[PDB]
C-alpha cells in the first residue's frame, strides 16, 4: 500500500480530503494552524496514488505527500 | 591436422566440471 | 452490517459490472435514499433509475462507490447525502466504510486520531544516507 | 497468492499482478534494496557475483577458441591470410533450403558456415598459435580456469571464508596489488610470452611447452640482462623484408623501439610490443608501492585528499576517502567512466595502429571492431553518469562533504547546467546551419558557394607528428627542429608510417571532417548535459525539492505542479541513451564512410559530398545498401541473406520500441480490462483462469522496454549494414 | 545440413536440445517456481 | 528532420524540461534578464500535440517530396 | 488482382480496424472505465489521473485521438 | 613558406577554373556567375575546385571569419542589449507581463534606437553593478 | 482531359484526398468523444441505442481488439 504523510505546514484548508476519490484522508482537530484542523490518512489501504490531493495543496511545496509503495489489487485500482 | 572425434567428446566431459561448479555457485548466491 | 436493505436500481444490465473478483475476493455496496424515482449515471456505463425510497447497489471497487456518491451529492437538485458505502466479503462479512464516523471526512469531527502526521516540514526529512541499510525511507522515520 | 518469488522483496511477492514477475526480474541485481540487506552481506554477494562473472568471461573465450579449433579454418587461413576468409563456427539450421545451404557453404568449407569478423584469427596468429591443437588446449585450460573461479566464488560464501567489510574497504592494499600484480606482473608475463613464443614463432621457431625450457629467446642468455649492457637485446631487429612466420629476413632481437609498421603485416612490430609491455610492467610495479599497508612506509589516501585544500575551493578534497570508499556507486561511476575512456582509446588506436598481422587488410573486421568498441564505450559512459546520479540519490552525505569539491559542484549546478545548455545550443545551431546552407547552395547548382572550413588545428597537430602533407613544418614535420634532432630510435619508422597515405595513421582531413567533428562535439555535450543535469537534480529541484526521498527511479510525481513526467534521474539516463545512440551513429557513419573511400582509393567522394547532408543520405546510406538489401531476392539468395534479414529485423525492433515510447499506460490498462472481461465471459476458455492478474506495463517499465527495443534495433540495423556493405565491396 | 568437422553428429541432437528441450524444461521449472504459494 | 524532431517531444516528459528551464532562468536572473512572464515547460497534453503534429508533418512532407520527384521523373 | 493484392488489402483492413479500435474506445470510455469511473469530470482533454492505479496516462478521449492520428498516418 | 600545401589558389586551381567558367546566374544579372568566378578566384581552393575558408585567425584571411564575426557580434549584442533594457524598463510599470505580451511601441523603439552604444553601456553597467547580480540574491533549488 | 496520362497529377490527387479524408475521420472520433464528455445527458438516453452501446462497450471493444490481432497476424 502507498504511504501518505501530512507535515506541519498544513493550513487545514480541507482540499486534501475534498479531492480524494477513495476516502483515504480525514480532517481531524489540530492546533498548528488558524483552522484548528489537519489532514490525516487513516485508510491508505484504499489509496491508489492518483496524486489528486497534492494537486489540490496550496502550501509552498505540499503538506500532504503520497509515496507509492507495495502494489495491491486496491492500489492498482483493479475492478477484477 | 583436424580436431579429433575424441577431443570433442572429452571437451564436454571436462565442461561437466564448470557446470557443476556453476550450479553450486548459483544455488549458494540464491541464499 | 446487520443486513443490507434497499431496492436495486432499475437497470437492464451491462457488461461493465461485477466480475469474478466480486465472489472470489471482495465487492462493495452503496445504499442511499431518494425522494423520487429518477435517472442517474452508472459509474460502469449507461443510465439507471433509482427508486423512490431506499436503494442498494453493488459495485466492484470502493472508487466506483465514491464516484456514484459524489454524483449523488453534487448532481441532483435536492442533494442525496445519506449514501453509505460498505465492503463485502465472500464469507458474508459486511464492513461499513463510508462515512467512516457518520460524518463526511472533509469537515473536522471530534474523536478522530491523527494518522500519518509528521511533526516537521518536508524539508526536514533526514538525509537518506543516514538511514540506509534500514527498512525505512526519510518519510517513514 | 502467498507467493515466494521474489524472495528478496515481500512488497513484490505480495503483488497479485503480473507486475510482480516483471519487477522481480528488474530488481534482482539491486542488492542494496533487498529485504534485510546489510553492507557486509552486500559486499560479499557482490564478491561472489564477480567471481561468477569472470568465470562467464572465461567460458565465452573458451567457446570462441573451441569453435575456431573445431569448425574453423585456422590452419588454412594461416597459409594465405589475405585471400581466405576466417571462419567463426558451423551453421546447423533445419529451416535452411538449398539456396541458403549453397550460399553459406563458403570460405572453402563443405558445410554451411559463418565468416568471423571478431578479428580473432589475426589475434591468435600474432600471439604465436598455429594449430587447432593449441587453440583446443587453450579452450580446455579456460574451462579449468572458469571452474577455479566458480569454486572461489562458492568458497567465499562459506562462513569461515567470507571476507569482512574492513577487508573490502582496505583501499591502499587493493590499489598496491592491482597496480603491482594485476597490472604490472601480468604485463611482465605478457612481455615474457611475446619474447618467448610470439617473437620466435614469427621467425619459424616453434616454441611450445615441450621445448621452451631449453631454447633461449636470445643467443645471449640472461647474463647480458644481469651484467649491464642491454643493447644486445636490441641486436639485429627484423629487417624490412621479413616474411612473417618464416626465417626470411628475420633477426634475433627481442626488445626494440623502431616504431612504425612491419612492412608485410602492416602492424606494430612484435619486439616493440614486448618492449612496451616490459616497460609499462616496470612502471606499474613501481606504482604498486605507493600506499601503505603493513610496514609503515607508503601513503594514506585520506591524508593526500585532506591535504589538497584551496583558497578558492573551500574544503578541497577533505573526507573524499570515506565518501568514495563508502559508496559503491561512486566507485562504479569512476570505473565505468575511466573504462569508457580507455575503450574509446582502444578503438581509436587499434584502427590507426593495428598490432595483429594482416588485420589492417581485413576491412570488415576493422570496421566491426571499431564500431563494437565505440558502442561499448558509449554504454560505459552513460552508465558512469547513471551511477553518479545514483550516488547522489543514495550515498551522498552533505555534512561530511561540507564545502568540499563535491558539495561545491552541487552548489552552482545551475551555472554548470546552463553553460552546458549554452554550448549545446551554440554547436547545434551553427553546425546545422552550415550543413543546411551547404545543402541548399549545392541543391541550387552552386556547390562553390559552400562554407568549407579547413580543419587547420588538427592538421597542424598531425604536422607536429611528422605529417608533411599540409606543409606546416612544425616540430616533427620540421627537420631543423630539436624534437627531430634527438636520435630517437623510433623517429624514422614513425615518420615512414605517418607520411605514407597507405595506412590509417593520421588520415588526411578536410572540411567534412571539421563539420562531423562539430557534430560529435554537439553530441558529446548534449549527452553530458542530460546526464549531468540528471545527476545534479537527482536530490532535488524547484519542481521536486524532496526528490531524494523518492529514490533514483520512480514513474513521476503526477499531473500536479504543472505536470512532472520524466522527472527522475533514471528518466534523465533514459533520455540520454537516445543521444548516446545518436552520437555513436554520427561517429560510426563518419568512420565507415571515410574508410570506405580510403579502402577503395576514392577519398574524393567523402571529401566532396560529406559537406552536405544529402551526400551522406545518398552516397553513403543509400548506395552501400544495394548489395545488403539484395542478400535475398525474387531471383535467389547469396551469403548476405542473413544480413538483409537482420537489417529488416533491426528496423522492426526499433519501430516496435516506438510503441512503448509513444503510447503511455492508461490506454493499455483499459484495453486489457476489456480483454480480461472477454476471457472471464468466454465458455471453455472460462475453465482456465490466470494465476497473476494481467495488467499493463508500468510507466518506468515502458520507458525501459521501449528503450531496449530501440537500442536493439539500432545496433542490429547498423551492424547488418556495416558488415554487409563492407563485405560486399571488399569481402 | 551436414558436417565435415569431427563428431558432426553432435549438432544433429544438440540443436533440438538447446532449442526445444532446454527452453521448455527451464521455462517449466521457472513457471512452477515463480507461482509457488509457499510463505513468501 | 521534422520527423526526427518530433521524437524529442514524444519520447520525453515535461518535468525534465521544467528543471532545465529552472537552470536557464537562473542564468537569466544572474544578469537581471528574467522575464515577468515566467517560462514554463509545455504541458503534458501540449507535448503530445506538438509531437504528433511534427510527426505527421515530417512524415507526410517526406512522402510528398518522394512522390513528386518520382512521378515527375517517370515520363 | 493477385496474391500481393490480397495481402495488401488485408493490410488495409487491419490498419483501418486498429485506427477504428483506438478512436471507438476513445468515445465509448470517455465518461468512465473500470480504471477511472469518474473520467467525465476530468474532461475531454487532460493528461492522466496520476501514477496511481499502476499509471493512468493517456486515458482521455483526446489521447485516443492523439494515438489514432499515428495509426491513421500508418494506414 | 610552403604553408597550406594541400590547397592552391583558386586562380591556380584548374578544376576551379573549369567549374567557374560554368558558374550559374544566382539573380537576374547575366554576369552573376562571372562576378562570382572573379570574386572567388581570390580564395584558396581544394582539389575539387571549391573555395576553402581559413579561420585560424591570420589577417590575410580575416575576411573569411573575423570581419563577419565582428559584424554579427555587434548586431547580436545590440539586439540582446536593447531587449534586456526594454525588459528592465517594463518592470517598473505595475503590470509588466502585459507590456511583454502587448509591446509598448514608442518605448521599445526608443530603446532600439539607442543600441549602437551597447558595448560602452554594458561596460558601464558592469562597473556600476547593474549588469550582474549577486548569488545570494538569486533564487536557487535545493542542493 | 489529360489527367490520367499525367501520372504526377494522378498520384498527387489520390494521395491528397486520402490524407484529407483520414484527418476528417480522426476529427470525427475527437468530436464523438467531446459529445460524450460535454453534451451527453444520461436522463435523455435511457435504453436507447447510445445507452446500449455504452452498456456493452466491453463486448464491442474486446471483439474489435481480437479482430485487429487476427488481422495483423494474418496480413
Ligand atoms: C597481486 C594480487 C592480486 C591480484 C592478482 C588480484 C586480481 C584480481 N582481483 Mg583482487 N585483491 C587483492 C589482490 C589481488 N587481486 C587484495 C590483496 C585485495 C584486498 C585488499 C583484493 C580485493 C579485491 C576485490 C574486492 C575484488 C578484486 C577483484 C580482482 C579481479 C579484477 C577483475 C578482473 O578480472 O579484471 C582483470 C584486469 C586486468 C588483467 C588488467 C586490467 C585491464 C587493463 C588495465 C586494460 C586492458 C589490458 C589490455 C590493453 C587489453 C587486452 C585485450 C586482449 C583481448 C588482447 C582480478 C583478477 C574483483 C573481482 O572480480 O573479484 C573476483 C573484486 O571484486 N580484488
Ligand atoms: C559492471 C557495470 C555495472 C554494474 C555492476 C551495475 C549495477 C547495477 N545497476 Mg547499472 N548501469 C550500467 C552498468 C552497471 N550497473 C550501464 C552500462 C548502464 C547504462 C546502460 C547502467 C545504467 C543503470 C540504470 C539506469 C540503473 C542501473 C541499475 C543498477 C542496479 C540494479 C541492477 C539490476 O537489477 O538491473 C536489472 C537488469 C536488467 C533488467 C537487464 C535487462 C537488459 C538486458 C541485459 C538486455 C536484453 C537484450 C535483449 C535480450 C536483446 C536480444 C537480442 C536478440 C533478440 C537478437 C545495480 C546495482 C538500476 C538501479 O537499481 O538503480 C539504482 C537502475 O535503474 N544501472
Ligand atoms: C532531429 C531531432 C532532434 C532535434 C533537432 C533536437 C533538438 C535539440 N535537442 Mg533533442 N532529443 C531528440 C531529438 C532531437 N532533438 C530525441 C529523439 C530525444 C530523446 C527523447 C531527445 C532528447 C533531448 C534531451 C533530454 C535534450 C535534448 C536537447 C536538444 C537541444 C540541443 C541543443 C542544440 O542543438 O541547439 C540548437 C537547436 C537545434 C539544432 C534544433 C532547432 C532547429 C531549428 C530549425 C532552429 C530554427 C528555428 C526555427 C526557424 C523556428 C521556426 C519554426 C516555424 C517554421 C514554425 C536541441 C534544441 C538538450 C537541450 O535542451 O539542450 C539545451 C536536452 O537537454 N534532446
Ligand atoms: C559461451 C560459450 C559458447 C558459445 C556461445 C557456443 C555456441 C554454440 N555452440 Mg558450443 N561449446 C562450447 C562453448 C560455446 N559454444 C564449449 C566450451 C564446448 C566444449 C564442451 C562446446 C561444445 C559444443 C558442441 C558439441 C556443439 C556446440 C554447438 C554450438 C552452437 C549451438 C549451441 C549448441 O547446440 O550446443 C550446445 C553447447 C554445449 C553443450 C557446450 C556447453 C557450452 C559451454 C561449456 C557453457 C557456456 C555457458 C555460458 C557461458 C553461460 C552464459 C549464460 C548467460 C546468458 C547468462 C552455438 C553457435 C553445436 C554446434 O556444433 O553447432 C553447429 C554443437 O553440437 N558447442
Ligand atoms: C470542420 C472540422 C472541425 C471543426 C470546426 C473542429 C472544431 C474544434 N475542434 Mg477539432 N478536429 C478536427 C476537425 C474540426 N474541429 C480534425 C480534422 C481533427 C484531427 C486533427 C480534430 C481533432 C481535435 C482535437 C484533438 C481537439 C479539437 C478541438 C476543437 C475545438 C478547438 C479548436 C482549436 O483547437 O482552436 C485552435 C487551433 C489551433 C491552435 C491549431 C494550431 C495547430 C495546427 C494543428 C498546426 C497545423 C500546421 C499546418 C496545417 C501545416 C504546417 C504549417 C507550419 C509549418 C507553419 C473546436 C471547437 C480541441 C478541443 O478541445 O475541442 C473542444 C481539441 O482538443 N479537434
Ligand atoms: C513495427 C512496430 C509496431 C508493432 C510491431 C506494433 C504492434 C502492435 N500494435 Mg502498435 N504502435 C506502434 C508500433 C508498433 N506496434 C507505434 C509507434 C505506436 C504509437 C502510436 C503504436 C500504438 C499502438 C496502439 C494505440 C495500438 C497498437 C496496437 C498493436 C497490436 C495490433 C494487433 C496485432 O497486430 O496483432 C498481431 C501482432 C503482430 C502482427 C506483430 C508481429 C508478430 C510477428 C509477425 C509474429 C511473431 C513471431 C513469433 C511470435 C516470434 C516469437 C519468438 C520466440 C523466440 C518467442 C500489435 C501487437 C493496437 C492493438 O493493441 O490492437 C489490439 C492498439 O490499440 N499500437
Ligand atoms: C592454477 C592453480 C591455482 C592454485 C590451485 C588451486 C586448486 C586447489 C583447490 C582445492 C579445492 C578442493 C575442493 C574440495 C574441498 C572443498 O570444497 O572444501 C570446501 C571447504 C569449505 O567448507 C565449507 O565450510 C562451511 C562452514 S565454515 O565456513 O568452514 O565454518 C560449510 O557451510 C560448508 O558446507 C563447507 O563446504 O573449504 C575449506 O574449508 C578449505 C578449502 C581448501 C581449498 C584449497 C585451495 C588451495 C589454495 C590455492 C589458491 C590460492 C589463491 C588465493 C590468492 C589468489
Ligand atoms: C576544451 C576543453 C576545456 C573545456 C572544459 C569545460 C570548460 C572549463 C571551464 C571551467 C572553469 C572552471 C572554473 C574553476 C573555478 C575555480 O577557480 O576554482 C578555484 C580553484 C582554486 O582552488 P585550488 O586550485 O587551490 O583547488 C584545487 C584543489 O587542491 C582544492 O580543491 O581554481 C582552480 O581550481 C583552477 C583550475 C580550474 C579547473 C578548470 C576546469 C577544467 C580543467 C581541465 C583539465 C585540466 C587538466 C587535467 C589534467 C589531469
Ligand atoms: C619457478 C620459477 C621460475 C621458472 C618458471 C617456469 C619454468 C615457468 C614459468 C611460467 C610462468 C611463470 C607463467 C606461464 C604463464 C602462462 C600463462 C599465464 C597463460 C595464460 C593464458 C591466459 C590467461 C589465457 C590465454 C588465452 C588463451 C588460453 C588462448 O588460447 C587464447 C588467448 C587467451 C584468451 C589470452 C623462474 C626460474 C623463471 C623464476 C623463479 C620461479
Ligand atoms: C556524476 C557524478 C560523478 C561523475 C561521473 C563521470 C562520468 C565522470 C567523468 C568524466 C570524464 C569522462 C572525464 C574525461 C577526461 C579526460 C581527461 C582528464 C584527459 C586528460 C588529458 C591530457 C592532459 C592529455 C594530454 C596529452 C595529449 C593531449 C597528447 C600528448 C600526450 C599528453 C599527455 C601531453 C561521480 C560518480 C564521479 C560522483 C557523483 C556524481
Ligand atoms: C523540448 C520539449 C519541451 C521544451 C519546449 C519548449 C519550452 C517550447 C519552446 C518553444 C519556443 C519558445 C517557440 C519556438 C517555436 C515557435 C512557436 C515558432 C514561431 C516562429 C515565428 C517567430 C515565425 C517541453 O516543454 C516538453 C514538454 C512535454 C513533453 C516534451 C517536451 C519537449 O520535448
Ligand atoms: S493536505 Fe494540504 S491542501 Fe489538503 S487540507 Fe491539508 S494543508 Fe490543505
Ligand atoms: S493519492 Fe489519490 S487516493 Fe491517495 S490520498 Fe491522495 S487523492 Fe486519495
Ligand atoms: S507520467 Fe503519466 S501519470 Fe505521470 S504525470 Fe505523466 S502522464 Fe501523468
Ligand atoms: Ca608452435
Ligand atoms: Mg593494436
Amino acid at each position: 500500500s502507498h504511504s501518505v504523510k501530512i507535515y506541519d505546514t498544513c493550513i487545514g484548508c480541507t482540499q486534501c480530503v475534498r479531492a480524494c476519490p477513495l476516502d483515504v484522508l480525514e480532517m481531524v482537530p489540530w492546533d498548528g494552524c488558524k483552522a484548528a484542523q489537519i489532514a490525516s490518512s487513516p485508510r491508505t489501504e484504499d489509496c491508489v496514488g492518483c496524486k489528486r490531493c497534492e494537486t489540490a495543496c496550496p502550501t509552498d511545496f505540499l503538506s500532504i505527500r503520497v509515496y507509492l509503495g507495495a502494489e495491491t489489487t486496491r492500489s492498482m485500482g483493479l475492478a477484477y | 591436422m583436424a580436431l579429433s572425434d575424441t577431443q570433442i567428446l572429452a571437451a564436454l566431459v571436462v565442461a561437466l566440471l564448470p557446470a557443476f561448479l556453476a550450479f553450486r555457485l548459483s544455488t549458494e548466491l540464491y541464499k | 452490517m446487520t443486513e443490507l436493505s434497499g431496492q436495486p436500481p432499475k437497470f437492464g444490465g451491462s457488461t461493465g459490472g461485477l466480475l469474478s473478483k466480486a465472489n472470489r475476493e471482495e465487492k462493495y455496496a452503496i445504499t442511499w435514499t431518494s425522494a423520487s424515482e429518477q435517472v442517474f449515471e452508472m459509474p460502469t456505463g449507461g443510465a439507471a433509475i433509482m427508486n423512490e425510497g431506499e436503494n442498494l447497489l453493488y459495485l466492484a471497487r470502493k472508487e466506483q462507490c465514491l464516484a456514484l456518491g459524489t454524483q449523488l451529492r453534487t448532481k441532483f437538485k435536492p442533494k442525496i447525502q445519506d449514501y453509505k458505502i460498505y465492503r463485502v466479503y465472500p464469507s458474508g462479512e459486511v464492513q461499513y466504510l463510508h462515512p467512516a464516523d457518520g460524518v463526511f471526512p472533509e469537515k473536522v469531527n471530534e474523536g478522530r486520531e491523527a494518522q500519518g502526521t509528521k511533526t516537521r516540514r518536508i524539508g526536514q526529512n533526514p538525509e537518506p544516507v543516514t538511514i540506509k541499510f534500514s527498512g525505512k525511507a526519510p518519510y517513514e522515520v | 497468492m502467498a507467493t515466494k518469488f521474489p524472495k528478496f522483496s515481500q512488497d513484490l511477492a505480495q503483488d497479485p499482478t503480473t507486475r510482480r514477475i516483471w519487477y522481480g526480474i528488474a530488481t534482482a541485481h539491486d542488492f542494496e534494496t533487498h529485504d534485510g540487506m546489510t553492507e557486509e552481506n552486500l559486499y560479499q554477494k557482490i564478491f561472489a557475483s564477480h567471481f561468477g562473472h569472470i568465470a562467464i568471461i572465461f567460458l565465452w573465450t573458451s567457446g570462441t577458441l573451441f569453435h575456431v579449433a573445431w569448425q574453423g579454418n585456422f590452419e588454412q587461413w594461416i597459409k594465405d591470410p589475405l585471400n581466405i576468409r576466417p571462419i567463426a563456427h558451423a551453421i546447423w539450421d533445419p529451416h535452411f533450403g538449398e539456396g541458403a545451404v549453397n550460399a553459406f557453404t563458403q570460405a572453402g568449407a563443405s558445410n554451411p558456415v559463418n565468416i568471423a569478423y571478431s578479428g580473432v584469427y589475426h589475434w591468435f596468429y600474432t600471439i604465436g598459435m598455429t594449430t587447432n591443437q593449441e587453440l583446443y588446449s587453450g579452450a580446455v585450460f579456460l574451462l579449468v580456469l572458469a571452474s577455479l573461479f566458480l569454486f572461489a566464488g562458492w568458497l567465499h560464501l562459506q562462513p569461515k571464508f567470507r571476507p569482512s567489510l574492513a577487508w573490502f574497504k582496505n583501499a591502499e592494499s587493493r590499489l598496491n596489488h592491482h597496480l603491482a600484480g594485476l597490472f604490472g606482473v601480468s604485463s611482465l608475463a605478457w612481455a615474457g610470452h611475446l619474447v618467448h613464443v610470439a617473437i620466435p614463432e614469427a621467425r619459424g621457431q616453434h616454441v611450445g611447452w615441450d621445448n621452451f625450457l631449453s631454447t633461449p629467446p636470445h643467443p645471449a642468455g640472461l647474463m647480458p640482462f644481469f651484467t649491464g649492457n642491454w643493447g644486445v637485446y636490441a641486436a639485429d631487429p627484423d629487417t624490412a623484408g621479413h616474411i612473417f612466420g618464416t626465417s626470411e629476413g628475420a633477426g634475433t632481437a627481442i626488445l626494440t623501439f623502431l616504431g612504425g609498421f612491419h612492412p608485410q603485416t602492416e602492424s606494430l612490430w612484435l619486439t616493440d610490443i614486448a618492449h612496451h609491455h616490459l616497460a609499462i610492467a616496470v612502471i606499474f610495479i613501481i606504482a604498486g608501492h605507493m600506499y601503505r599497508t603493513n610496514w609503515g612506509i607508503g601513503h594514506s589516501i585520506k591524508e593526500i585528499l585532506n591535504a589538497h585544500k584551496g583558497p578558492l575551493t573551500g574544503a578541497g578534497h577533505t573526507n573524499l576517502y570515506d565518501t568514495i570508499n563508502n559508496s559503491l556507486h561512486f566507485q562504479l561511476g569512476l570505473a565505468l567512466a575511466s573504462l569508457g575512456v580507455i575503450t574509446s582509446l582502444v578503438a581509436q588506436h587499434m584502427y590507426s595502429l593495428p598490432s595483429y598481422a594482416f588485420i589492417a587488410q581485413d576491412h570488415t573486421t576493422q570496421a566491426a571492431l571499431y564500431t563494437h568498441h565505440q558502442y561499448i564505450a558509449g554504454f560505459l559512459m552513460v552508465g558512469a553518469f547513471a551511477h553518479g546520479a545514483i550516488f547522489f540519490v543514495r550515498d551522498y552525505d552533505p555534512v561530511a562533504n561540507k564545502d568540499n569539491v563535491l558539495a561545491r559542484m552541487l552548489e552552482h549546478k545551475e551555472a554548470l547546467i546552463s553553460h552546458l545548455s549554452w554550448v549545446s545550443l551554440f554547436l547545434g545551431f551553427h553546425t546545422l546551419g552550415l550543413y543546411v546552407h551547404n545543402d541548399v547552395v549545392v541543391a541550387f547548382g552552386t556547390p562553390e558557394k559552400q562554407i568549407l572550413i579547413e580543419p587547420v588545428f588538427a592538421q597542424w597537430i598531425q604536422a607536429t607528428s611528422g605529417k608533411a602533407l599540409y606543409g606546416f613544418d612544425v616540430l616533427l614535420s620540421n627537420p631543423d627542429s630539436i624534437a627531430s634532432t634527438t636520435g630517437a630510435a623510433w623517429l624514422p619508422g614513425w615518420l615512414d608510417a605517418i607520411n605514407s597515405g597507405t595506412n590509417s595513421l593520421f588520415l588526411t582531413i578536410g572540411p567534412g571532417d571539421f563539420l562531423v567533428h562539430h557534430a560529435i562535439a554537439l553530441g558529446l555535450h548534449t549527452t553530458a548535459l542530460i546526464l549531468i543535469k540528471g545527476a545534479l537534480d537527482a536530490r532535488g529541484s524547484k519542481l521536486m525539492p524532496d526528490k531524494k526521498d523518492f529514490g533514483y527511479s520512480f514513474p513521476c510525481d503526477g499531473p500536479g505542479r504543472g505536470g512532472t513526467c520524466d522527472i527522475s534521474a533514471w528518466d534523465a539516463f533514459y533520455l540520454a541513451m537516445f543521444w548516446m545512440l545518436n552520437t555513436l551513429g554520427w561517429l560510426t557513419f563518419y568512420w565507415h564512410w571515410k574508410h570506405l573511400g580510403v579502402w577503395s582509393g576514392n577519398v574524393a567522394q567523402f571529401n566532396e559530398n560529406s559537406t552536405y547532408l544529402m551526400g551522406w543520405f545518398r552516397d553513403y546510406l543509400w548506395a552501400n545498401s544495394a548489395q545488403l538489401i539484395n542478400g535475398y531476392n525474387p531471383y535467389g539468395v547469396n551469403n548476405l541473406s542473413v544480413w538483409a534479414w537482420m537489417f529488416l529485423f533491426g528496423h522492426l525492433v526499433w519501430a516496435t520500441g516506438f510503441m512503448f515510447l509513444i503510447s503511455w499506460r492508461g490506454y493499455w490498462q483499459e484495453l486489457i480490462e476489456t480483454i480480461v472481461w472477454a476471457h472471464e465471459r468466454t465458455p471453455l476458455a472460462n475453465l482456465v483462469r490466470w494465476k497473476d492478474k494481467p495488467v499493463a506495463l508500468s510507466i518506468v517499465q515502458a520507458r525501459l522496454v521501449g528503450l531496449a527495443h530501440f537500442t536493439v534495433g539500432y545496433v542490429l540495423t547498423y551492424a547488418a549494414f556495416l558488415i554487409a556493405s563492407t563485405a560486399g565491396k571488399f569481402g | 545440413m551436414d558436417g565435415s568437422y569431427a563428431a558432426s553428429y553432435l549438432p544433429w541432437i544438440l540443436i533440438p536440445m538447446v532449442g526445444w528441450l532446454f527452453p521448455a524444461v527451464t521455462m517449466g521449472l521457472l513457471f512452477i517456481h515463480i507461482e509457488s504459494e509457499g510463505e513468501g | 528532420f521534422v520527423f526526427a524532431f518530433s521524437l524529442m517531444f514524444l519520447f520525453s516528459g515535461r518535468g525534465y524540461w521544467q528543471e532545465l528551464i529552472e537552470s536557464i532562468v537562473w542564468a537569466h536572473n544572474k544578469l537581471n534578464v528574467a522575464p515577468a512572464i515566467q517560462p514554463r515547460a509545455l504541458s503534458i497534453i501540449q507535448g503530445r500535440a506538438v509531437g504528433v503534429a511534427h510527426y505527421l508533418l515530417g512524415g507526410i512532407v517526406t512522402t510528398w517530396a518522394f512522390f513528386l520527384a518520382r512521378s515527375l521523373s517517370i515520363g | 488482382l493477385g496474391t500481393a493484392d490480397f495481402m495488401v488489402h488485408h493490410i488495409h483492413a487491419f490498419t483501418i480496424h486498429v485506427t477504428a479500435l483506438i478512436l471507438l474506445k476513445g468515445v465509448l470510455y470517455a465518461r468512465s472505465s473500470r480504471l477511472v469511473p469518474d473520467k467525465a469530470n476530468l474532461g475531454f482533454r487532460f493528461p492522466c489521473d496520476g501514477p496511481g492505479r499502476g499509471g493512468t496516462c493517456q486515458v482521455s478521449g483526446w489521447d485516443h485521438v492523439f494515438l489514432g492520428l499515428f495509426w491513421m498516418y500508418n494506414s | 613558406a610552403d604553408d597550406f600545401a594541400n590547397l592552391t589558389p583558386c586562380s591556380e586551381n584548374p578544376a576551379y577554373l573549369a567549374k567557374s567558367k560554368n558558374f550559374l546566374n544566382t539573380t537576374n544579372d547575366p554576369n552573376s556567375g562571372k562576378i562570382r568566378a572573379e570574386r572567388y578566384a581570390s580564395a584558396l581552393c581544394g582539389p575539387e575546385g571549391y573555395p576553402h575558408l581559413i579561420v585560424d585567425g591570420r589577417f590575410t584571411h580575416a575576411g573569411d571569419f573575423l570581419i563577419p564575426s565582428i559584424l554579427f557580434l555587434y548586431i547580436a549584442g545590440w539586439i540582446g542589449w536593447v531587449g534586456r533594457s526594454y525588459l528592465i524598463e517594463i518592470r517598473e510599470s505595475k503590470n509588466p507581463e502585459m507590456q511583454e505580451v502587448v509591446i509598448n511601441v514608442p518605448l521599445a523603439i526608443k530603446k532600439m534606437l539607442g543600441g549602437f552604444l551597447w558595448p560602452l553601456a554594458a561596460v558601464g553597467e558592469y562597473t556600476s553593478g547593474k549588469l550582474v547580480m549577486k548569488d545570494s540574491e538569486i533564487p536557487t533549488s535545493p542542493r | 482531359p489529360y489527367q490520367a496520362i499525367d501520372y504526377a497529377t494522378q498520384l498527387s490527387l489520390f494521395t491528397h484526398h486520402m490524407w484529407i479524408g483520414g484527418f476528417l475521420i480522426v476529427g470525427a472520433g475527437a468530436h464523438g468523444a467531446i459529445f460524450m464528455v460535454r453534451d451527453y445527458d444520461p436522463a435523455k438516453n435511457v435504453n436507447n441505442l447510445l445507452d446500449r452501446m455504452l452498456r456493452h462497450r466491453d463486448a464491442i471493444i474486446s471483439h474489435l481488439n481480437w479482430v485487429c490481432i487476427f488481422l495483423g497476424f494474418h496480413s
